[PDB]
């Protein structure tokens, strides 16, 4: 009672039921370094301007 | 002559005080900025001197015709 598969049936993406737990770190990755924290707060004008040599603005 | 062309000494005195305060603050800020620049360029942990790295969004996380990538 065997039926030959039709054209395009063996190439389907199927689903499988398994009791094997999904691995959590299959790449054996290290802990990622922490990023530079952030930019926060409101922007205020530069204190005393550019402060470049004699310029007061 | 004093009444017509000149002010009292207090005006020049206190204007000098204000000018000195501004200039001293500017000098301190310049020294602080130089120190911050040195530290930021040495460590690379601040907003400045951030050099580009590869974007992680370019990686394809798909099965690769081989189980071991
Ligand atoms: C019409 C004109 C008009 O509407 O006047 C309004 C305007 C009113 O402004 P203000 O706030 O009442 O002026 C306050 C004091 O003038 C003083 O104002 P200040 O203390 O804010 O100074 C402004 C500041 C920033 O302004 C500038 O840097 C530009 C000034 C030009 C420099 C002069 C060179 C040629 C003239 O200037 C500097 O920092 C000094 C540096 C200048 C040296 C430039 C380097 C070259 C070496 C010399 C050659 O008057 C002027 O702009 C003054 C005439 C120029
Ligand atoms: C009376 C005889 C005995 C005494 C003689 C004394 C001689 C004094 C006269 C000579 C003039 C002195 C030189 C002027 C330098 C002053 C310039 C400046 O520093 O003064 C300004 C004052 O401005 C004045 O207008 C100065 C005008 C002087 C200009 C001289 C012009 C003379 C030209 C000659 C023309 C004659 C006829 C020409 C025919 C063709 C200050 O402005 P201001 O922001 O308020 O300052 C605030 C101070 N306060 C609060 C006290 C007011």
């Amino acid at each position: 009672g065997w039926v030959r598969p039709d054209l395009g049936e063996l190439s389907k993406v199927t689903k499988v039921k398994t009791d094997r737990p999904l691995p959590e770190n299959p790449y054996h990755s290290r802990a990622r370094p922490e990023p530079n924290p952030e930019a926060e707060g409101d922007l205020k004008p530069a204190k005393h301007g550019s402060r470049l040599f004699f310029w007061t603005m | 002559i004093a009444r017509t062309f000149y002010d009292g000494p207090e005006k020049n005195y206190e204007k000098t005080m204000a000018i000195l305060q501004i200039e001293a603050e500017k000098a301190e800020l310049r020294l602080k900025e130089l120190e911050v620049r040195r530290l930021m360029r040495a460590r690379g942990d601040g907003p400045w001197y951030q050099y580009p790295t590869i974007d992680k969004a370019l990686i394809d996380h798909s099965p690769k015709t081989t189980p071991d990538n």
